[PDB]
């Protein structure tokens, strides 16, 4: 919300036009339609079909953000017993494979405990969270100068 | 009518699936087909005339038997010839 | 199904697919082999080659790669693009 | 009728089922090199060697970066052959983790049967060195013979 | 593995014990109740950590107590 | 050995039962002492084998549960036709569909809200409706407003005749177990006295009414100089006119000559090209054939007659060498087991409903049902999200038969003993072809944005990179194009338009339908939406077969269905239960359904709906960019969800704000989802306890002693606001999107 | 063990005259001049050295024949052990 504030405080600044932020920071649909839907257009297009542009890095680590933070989801709604009965049928699987049995594993291949599943999860929403704005802060300020 | 091709097709299959199931070559109520489509006897509990066992359920059940196959007939040869 | 006798029957200790064939090749084939892979035998000797003789290989063609060969050593061949406010 | 527990144990986490105790199929797996066990440890490792070194010129020669080009023979074969080297160092790293210098053999000596078998030499540290220099030779011959076959020779195949 | 621990407010319930799923708990004599019982856990090693006995126990607060500890093949209930 | 046995009031119809809230289980029968008690009342009110153990009253209650859900669709139904009666401009639709939207909801002007009743057209004001019953009513030959009063209050009728029988079916004259376990009678009247008489009835109906009120709305003939519907059954000429073969009346159905009914009885395939809907002497002769196909499949078990098939004759025999006592108890379960029954009814009817939504954008059963984009976009949308939450439903209540109603004495060696005794087989390979799709799609999608992301469009998967058509469905494609003229002869066209025949359906100027190519990102997508059915399989399944035991856990029947877990122990054995792979599998219903409906907005906003101009020009929406953008994850967010989220974000100050507000309050429950999901209960118990002393001090104490949500019940707000919130989140995003562009 | 499908080398002839004696008959459904030599004309006709069959007529009666073929040479394999086992 801080740096929300901050980028559109200055991206309307930068560019003269601070009547878009008094106009529109009052309600949340000028957060989405002119900060994050506006200033996101050459963002997502750093590439296309048609070709890539220098964002095109930006606009990946835009895309991760979106994979790593939501990968934390998986640690974070999903908890820790399914993937015990999973990563079970797992060993057995393994356990039982012809020309893969002869391979073995030292450890016991178990699921990630609790405070483990909260921390992994913590830590993808934390660098997906980070990726997500810096990728979009640093290709909606940096490709629109201004 | 009475001399065309649909009218002695759909008598002829209600009657041959009726003499089916009153002489004992159909299923009926009264006996029952197998896994091994093989005729045994039982007490459904109606109760006719009738000294074979064929009953008012039959009469429907053949007559439909000699509907749904007289159908079939009569449209497959109007298609055919 | 527990024997007191056979402690590896009775826990699952079973070559399952296994065979107990002595041999199926000939001499010709088997002192080949013995011959050529016979510097590659021991682990701690084997695994100190491997890493320096693969961190050469990729400094190698990494190196002497062309332009067609890969796009990194071909370089820029436009006009670079100018970014906005002059930059 | 058809299915069987694993040699009558109800209790073991298996069945024997047509794709684990087929007439076909346990033949199959009793004749593949990793289920020899008194052949030595370095000449069935060559054959594992082999087999996977040459099917992986061809997902690297008509999928990879430099297909397009006329260095795709040598491009490819590198390729593969570096995926070779690689898993080279993971058999070589697993043998040291389990196994360990002067132990017995992590293997089932029993067979199907009540028989009485030799332990298999290929779960010791001595025997899983020897598969790793048999992989390493087998692997990168297997590279190189599928690209003599295909980019030396040339010989004629619908996709190449 | 796990250390189950008993206090002295329990009050011989049984219930520890009987919600025990791999056999950890058991009634020993004692003389500071109604019942004359006291839950101990001798085979402590053996304990999941599930806390189904803590879940049972009607004392406030808990006269058994699973602190999770260092964790085993027997505490992390495997098969393999 | 099938009759009726009823008997006669076995609870007195009193208030006394309604002032006691918790009176169906005993632990809610003392009364309130906490607030998860409030919980529990709503959680365990409709599980009725919670309350009691006897299935004879189970089975009352379900009957009666049966017609008050039987009651209450009826008033939504009464209400629906009362809007069209009242509140829509059925009339002025009904005069020319192609200009003016399809609008059957008037607000009130209150607090501003009165811009949302917008320009609809035919001089009227009000919400734009995108439910389909418009074009419903144009196919069933509504004409005028009073029908539709008429029809809503004989729906209010029979909602009432719903509630009076579902009183009356427990406190008058309840059913007997034995009566609901006669399942031959009630598959014998379900196939022929319910669906059979049902396609008949419809399929009369369709004969008089529909099919001369349609011909005639098809030669422009205004709708109040249109003949009444009685008009056609009473004036025969009338109805003769429009169709010479009822001057025979009658008389060819029992002579077999049915082929003189040729002229109303077709099997002509593909649209109107008037309209854009389907030919309704086809949905005629369609509805006459499964029903003289219905009828037939009605009398196929055993009642009493001595005729039939005992079915439990059926799957006793039904016993093989790779099974061997297989099938046997089967019918054990399916008689004694609610849960088991409303699991199979509940993935025919899901896995139904996604039939439904595939046969109805493919081939449109109502007149200008596609060329109304909005009305296509949201009935395949609505149907696609109740068959995906009724197939989860269906592996939610396979699992509640597992934890309570699997009986291990009598199903010894049959098919369900076996599936539970390799369940380890079956979960892990499973996982195996999930992960392997998750790979071969994903990943491929994965590489599709690096490579396009590294200035590589030659190194895609594209349709001038890489190419992966799918070669089975270009040709069944083909096969179902190239078929009238020697697979299937006496048909006049094809099945459907999106298969390849041609006939460019023009009506009002916007495509009703064309062949819909299917390329690289169709295959990428289709193994995308079979990854995410596969994983949503594999979450529910492995809830279905671990729900007795485990390896982790052998006692989890014991536990029961919604228990949390067994504790911190085996490492922790957090959502080990049947319940939480529901939760989860509920999540992957969300990730399946959503991709499915985002290919299938994106697929005919750019492939099939759009505008056709002079000389035969067809401009789509999102002119041909699903070929090339919705291989890359980069055009999905970008040529997908920001290009076409350009109408859900501005429409402030519009007719469809209200979309905007719901889109940004859909974002809202999706994130206040999150705190659910990610949260427990300690901590909220804990911050609970500090409010309860800022209560303390202050002497405003509540008896009733606040405690933070279960669990089981934490676990299930956070899925109800997520699929709440996301699902609203993709209507207001489609309703806005696909009204505005359309 | 080692029998799970046994041989019996009659199922496969029986099978055999199970897919060509009533199914090498013409019929006038469709006008097909024989049901099996229009589906044996896809080698006949779309045999090609190495640039084979692409969106062709072969792959629908091919993927009948053999369906057909796996309903009535597998139904012997039920028939067949069916009068062995205690079935029916
Ligand atoms: C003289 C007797 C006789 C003859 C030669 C025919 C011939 C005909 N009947 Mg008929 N029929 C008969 C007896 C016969 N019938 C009887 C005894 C029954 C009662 C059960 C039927 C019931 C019946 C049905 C239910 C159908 C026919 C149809 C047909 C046609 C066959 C279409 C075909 O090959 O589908 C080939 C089909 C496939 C290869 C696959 C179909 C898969 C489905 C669609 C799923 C043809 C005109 C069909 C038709 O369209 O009538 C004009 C049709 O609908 N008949
Ligand atoms: C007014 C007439 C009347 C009266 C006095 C009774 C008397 C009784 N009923 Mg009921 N019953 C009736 C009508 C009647 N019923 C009808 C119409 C039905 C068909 C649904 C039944 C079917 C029935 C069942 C199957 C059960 C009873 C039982 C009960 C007992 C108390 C249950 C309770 O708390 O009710 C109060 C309940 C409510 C207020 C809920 C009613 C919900 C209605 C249907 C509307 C639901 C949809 C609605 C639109 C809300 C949707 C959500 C909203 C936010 C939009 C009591 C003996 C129970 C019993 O004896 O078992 C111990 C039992 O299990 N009844
Ligand atoms: C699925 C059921 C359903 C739904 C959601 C609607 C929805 C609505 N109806 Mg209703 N309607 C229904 C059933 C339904 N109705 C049935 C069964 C009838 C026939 C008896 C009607 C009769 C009807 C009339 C008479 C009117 C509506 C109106 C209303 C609106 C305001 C209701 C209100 O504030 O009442 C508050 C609660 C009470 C007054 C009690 C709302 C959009 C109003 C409307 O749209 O006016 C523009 C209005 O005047 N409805
Ligand atoms: C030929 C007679 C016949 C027909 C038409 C039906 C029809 C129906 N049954 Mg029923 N049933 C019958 C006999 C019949 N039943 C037999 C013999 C058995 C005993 C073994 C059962 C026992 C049974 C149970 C236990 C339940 C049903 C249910 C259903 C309903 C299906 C659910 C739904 O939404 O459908 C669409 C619904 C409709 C189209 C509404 C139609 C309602 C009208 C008033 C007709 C129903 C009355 C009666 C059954 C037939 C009268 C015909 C009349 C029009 C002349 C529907 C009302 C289910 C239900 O919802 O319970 C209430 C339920 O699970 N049936
Ligand atoms: C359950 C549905 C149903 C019902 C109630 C009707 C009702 C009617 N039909 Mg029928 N009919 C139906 C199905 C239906 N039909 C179907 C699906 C077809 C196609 C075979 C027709 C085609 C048809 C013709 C050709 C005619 C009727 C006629 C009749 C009338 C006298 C027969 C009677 O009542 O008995 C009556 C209005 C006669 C009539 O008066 O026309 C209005 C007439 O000549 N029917
Ligand atoms: C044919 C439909 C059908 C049938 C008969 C049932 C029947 C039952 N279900 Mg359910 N089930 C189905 C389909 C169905 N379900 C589907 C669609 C799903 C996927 C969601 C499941 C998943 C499932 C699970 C996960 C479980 C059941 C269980 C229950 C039982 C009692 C639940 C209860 O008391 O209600 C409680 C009702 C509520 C709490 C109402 C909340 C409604 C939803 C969740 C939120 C509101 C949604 C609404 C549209 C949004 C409006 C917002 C607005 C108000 C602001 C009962 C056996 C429970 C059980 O113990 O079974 C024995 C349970 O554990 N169900
Ligand atoms: C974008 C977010 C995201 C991602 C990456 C994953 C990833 C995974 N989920 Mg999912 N899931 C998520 C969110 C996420 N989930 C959330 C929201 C929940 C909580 C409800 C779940 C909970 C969960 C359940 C409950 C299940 C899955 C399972 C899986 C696996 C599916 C198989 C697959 O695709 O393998 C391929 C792997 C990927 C596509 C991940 C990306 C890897 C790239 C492509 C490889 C290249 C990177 C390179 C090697 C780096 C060097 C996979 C590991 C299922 C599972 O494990 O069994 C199959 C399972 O049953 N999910
Ligand atoms: C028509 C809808 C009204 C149906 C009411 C049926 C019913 O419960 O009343 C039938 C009730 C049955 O009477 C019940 O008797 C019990 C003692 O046996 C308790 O006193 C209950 O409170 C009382 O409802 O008869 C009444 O006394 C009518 C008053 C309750 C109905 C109020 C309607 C509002
Ligand atoms: C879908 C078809 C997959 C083929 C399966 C099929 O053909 O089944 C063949 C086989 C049939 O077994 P039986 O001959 O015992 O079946 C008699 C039936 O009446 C079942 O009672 O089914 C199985 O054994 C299941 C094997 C699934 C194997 C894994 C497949 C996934
Ligand atoms: C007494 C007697 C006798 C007689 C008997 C008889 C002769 C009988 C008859 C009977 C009959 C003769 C019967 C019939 C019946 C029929 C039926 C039962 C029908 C049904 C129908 C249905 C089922 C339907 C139809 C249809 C179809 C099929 C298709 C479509 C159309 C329709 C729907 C129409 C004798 C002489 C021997 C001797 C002495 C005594
Ligand atoms: C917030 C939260 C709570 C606390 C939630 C509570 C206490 C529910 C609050 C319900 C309402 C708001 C209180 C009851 C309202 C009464 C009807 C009184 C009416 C007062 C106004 C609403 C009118 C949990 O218990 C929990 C448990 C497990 C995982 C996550 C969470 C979680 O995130
Ligand atoms: S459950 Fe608690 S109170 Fe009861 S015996 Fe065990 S420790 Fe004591």
């Amino acid at each position: 919300w801080v740096t929300f504030y901050w980028h559109w405080k200055h991206i309307t600044l930068w560019q003269g036009n601070v009547a878009q932020f008094n106009e529109s920071s009052t309600y949340l649909m000028g957060w989405l339609r002119d900060y994050l839907w506006l200033n996101s257009s050459q963002l997502i297009n750093g590439y296309n079909p048609f070709g890539m542009n220098s964002l095109s890095v930006w606009a990946w680590m835009f895309l991760f953000g979106h994979l790593v933070w939501a990968t934390g989801f998986m640690f974070l709604i999903s908890w820790r017993g399914y993937w015990q009965e999973l990563i079970e049928t797992l060993a057995w699987a393994h356990e039982r494979t012809p020309l893969a049995n002869l391979v073995r594993w030292k450890d016991k291949p178990v699921a990630l405990s609790i405070v483990q599943a909260r921390l992994v999860g913590l830590a993808h929403f934390s660098v997906g969270y980070i990726f997500t704005y810096a990728a979009f802060l640093i290709a909606s300020t940096s490709g629109k100068f201004g | 009518y009475i001399g065309s091709s649909t009218n002695l097709i759909m008598v002829a299959s209600t009657t041959l699936m009726l003499f089916a199931g009153r002489f004992g070559l159909a299923p009926s109520a009264n006996r029952k087909s197998t896994a091994g489509l093989k005729l045994v006897d039982r007490d459904s509990g109606l109760q006719t005339g009738d000294p074979a066992g064929f009953t008012a359920t039959d009469t429907l059940a053949c007559g439909a038997m000699g509907h749904v196959i007289g159908v079939g007939i009569v449209l497959g040869l109007k298609a055919t010839a | 199904y527990f024997d007191l006798g056979e402690i590896d029957n009775t826990t699952g200790n079973w070559d399952l697919y296994g065979n107990d064939d002595p041999n199926r090749y000939n001499g010709f084939q088997n002192k080949f082999f013995e011959t050529f892979a016979g510097a590659f035998t021991k682990r701690g000797l084997l695994l100190k080659f491997l890493v320096l003789g693969g961190a050469t290989t990729i400094g190698y063609l990494g190196s002497t790669s062309s332009g067609d060969l890969l796009a990194i050593k071909n370089g820029p061949k436009q006009a670079p693009i100018m970014g906005p406010r002059g930059r | 009728q058809v299915i069987e527990p694993l040699n009558g144990d109800p209790f073991i986490g298996g069945l024997e089922t047509p794709v684990t105790s087929s007439p076909l199929i346990a033949w199959y797996l009793s004749n593949l090199p990793a289920y020899r066990t008194a052949v030595a440890p370095l000449l069935r490792g060559v054959e594992i060697g082999l087999a996977h070194g040459y099917l992986l010129v061809g997902p690297f020669v008509l999928a990879g970066p430099l297909r397009n080009s006329a260095v795709r023979g040598e491009a490819g074969s590198l390729a593969a052959a570096g995926l070779v080297a690689i898993l080279t160092m993971c058999l070589t790293i697993y043998g040291i983790a389990s196994f360990k210098e002067g132990e017995a053999s992590k293997a089932p000596s029993l067979t199907l049967t009540g028989r009485q078998k030799a332990a298999d030499k290929l779960q010791t540290a001595e025997g899983w060195a020897g598969f790793t220099g048999g992989f390493f030779f087998g692997g990168l011959s297997g590279v190189a013979w599928a690209y003599i076959l295909l980019y030396v020779l040339n010989l004629p195949y619908p996709v190449k | 593995a796990h250390s189950v621990k008993i206090y002295d407010t329990c009050i011989g319930c049984t219930q520890c014990v009987r919600a025990c799923p791999t056999d950890v708990l058991e009634m020993v004599p004692w003389d500071g109740c109604k019942a004359s019982q006291i839950a101990s856990a001798p085979r402590t090693e053996d304990c999941v950590g599930c806390k189904r006995c803590e879940s049972a126990c009607p004392t406030d607060f808990l006269s058994v107590r699973v602190y999770l500890g260092a964790e085993t093949t027997r505490s992390m209930g495997l098969a393999y | 050995e099938v009759k009726i046995m009823v008997e006669k009031d076995p609870v007195k119809t009193s208030f006394e039962k309604w002032a006691k809230p918790g009176h169906f289980s005993r632990t809610l029968a003392k009364g309130p002492n906490t607030t998860t008690w409030i919980w529990n009342l709503h959680a365990d009110a409709h599980d009725f084998d919670s309350h009691t153990n006897d299935l004879e009253e189970i089975s009352r209650k379900v009957f009666s549960a049966h017609f008050g859900q039987l009651a209450v669709i009826f008033i939504w139904l009464s209400g629906m036709y009362f809007h069209g009666a009242r509140f829509s401009n059925y009339e002025a639709w009904l005069s020319d569909p192609t200009h003016i939207k399809p609008s059957a909801q008037v607000v009130w002007p209150i607090v501003g809200q009165k811009i949302l009743n917008g320009d609809v057209g035919g001089g009227f004001q009000g919400i734009q409706i995108t439910s389909g019953f418009f074009q419903l009513w144009r196919a069933s030959g509504i004409t005028s407003e009073l029908q539709l009063y008429t029809t809503a209050i004989g729906g209010l009728i029979f909602a009432a005749l719903m509630l009076f029988a579902g009183w009356f079916h427990y406190h008058k004259a309840a059913p007997k177990l034995a009566w609901f376990q006669n399942v031959e009678s009630m598959l014998n009247h379900h196939l022929a006295g319910l669906l059979g008489l049902g396609s008949l009835a419809w399929a009369g109906h369709q004969v008089h009414v529909s099919l001369p009120i349609n011909r005639l709305l098809d030669a422009g003939v205004d709708p109040k100089e249109i003949p009444l519907p009685h008009e056609f059954i009473l004036n025969r000429d009338l109805l003769a006119q429009l169709y010479p073969s009822f001057s025979k009346g009658l008389t060819p159905f029992f002579t077999l000559n049915w082929s003189e009914y040729s002229d109303f009885l077709t099997f002509r395939g593909g649209l109107n090209p008037v309209t854009g809907g389907l030919w309704l002497t086809d949905t005629a002769h369609h509805h006459l054939a499964i029903a003289v196909l219905f009828l037939v499949a009605g009398h196929m078990y055993r009642t009493n007659f001595g005729i039939g098939h005992s079915m439990k004759e059926i799957l006793e025999a039904h016993k093989g060498p790779f099974t061997g006592e297989g099938h046997k108890g089967l019918y054990e379960i399916l008689t004694t087991s609610w849960h088991a029954q409303l699991a199979i009814n509940l993935a025919m009817l899901g896995s139904l409903t996604i039939i439904v939504a595939h046969h109805m954008y493919a081939m449109p059963p109502y007149p200008y049902l596609a060329t109304d984009y909005a009305t296509q976009l949201s009935l395949f949308t609505h149907h696609m999200w109740i068959g995906g939450f009724l197939v989860v439903g269906a592996a939610a209540h396979a699992a509640i038969f597992m934890v309570r109603d699997y009986d291990p004495t009598t199903q010894y060696n049959n098919l369900l003993d076996r599936v539970l005794r390799h369940r380890d087989a079956i979960i892990s390979h499973l996982n195996w072809v999930c992960i392997f799709l998750g790979f071969h799609s994903f990943g491929l999608y994965i590489h599709n944005d690096t490579m396009s992301a590294l200035g590589r469009p030659q190194d895609m998967f594209s349709d001038t990179a890489i190419q992966l058509q799918p070669v089975f469905a270009q040709w069944i494609q083909n096969t179902h194009a190239l078929a009238p003229s020697l697979t299937a002869p006496n048909a006049t066209a094809s099945t459907s338009l999106t298969w390849g025949g041609g006939d460019l359906v023009a009506v009002g100027g916007k495509v009703a339908l064309l062949p819909i190519p299917l390329g690289t990102a169709d295959f990428l997508v289709h193994h995308i939406h079979a990854f995410t059915i596969h994983v949503t399989v594999l979450i529910l399944l492995k809830g279905v077969l671990f729900a007795r035991s485990s390896r982790l856990i052998p006692d989890k029947a014991n536990l029961g269905f919604r228990f949390p877990c067994d504790g911190p122990g085996r490492g922790g054995t957090c959502q080990v239960s049947a319940w939480d792979h529901v939760f989860l599998g509920l999540f992957w219903m969300y990730n399946a359904i959503s991709v499915v409906i985002f290919h299938f907005s994106w697929k005919m906003q750019s492939d099939v709906w759009g505008s056709i101009s002079d000389q035969g020009v067809v401009t789509h929406i999102t002119g041909g960019n699903f070929a090339q953008s919705s291989i890359t994850i980069n055009g999905w967010l970008r040529d997908f969800l920001w290009a076409q989220a350009s109408q859900v974000i501005q429409s402030y100050g519009s007719s469809l704000s209200a979309y905007g507000l719901l889109f940004l309050g859909a974002h809202f429950v999706w994130a206040f989802s999150l705190m659910f999901l990610f949260s427990g209960r300690g901590y909220w118990q804990e911050l609970i306890e500090s409010i309860v002393w800022a209560h303390n001090k202050l002497k405003v104490a509540p008896a009733i002693q606040p405690r933070a949500l279960s669990i089981v019940q934490g676990r299930a707000v956070g899925v109800a606001h997520y699929l709440l919130g996301g699902i609203a989140t993709t209507w207001a995003f489609f309703l806005a999107r696909i009204i505005s562009v359309g | 063990n080692r029998d799970w499908l046994r041989r019996d080398l009659s199922v496969i002839g029986f099978g055999l005259i199970g897919w060509l004696a009533p199914s090498s008959l013409p019929v006038i459904n469709g006008n097909s001049l024989t049901g099996l030599f229009l589906g044996s004309i896809g080698p006949e006709l779309a045999h090609f050295p190495t640039g084979p069959a692409l969106t062709s007529p072969f792959w629908l009666w091919m993927v009948t024949w053999h369906v057909g073929l796996f309903i009535v040479l597998t139904f012997g394999q039920i028939g067949f052990k069916g009068r062995q086992d205690g079935y029916w």
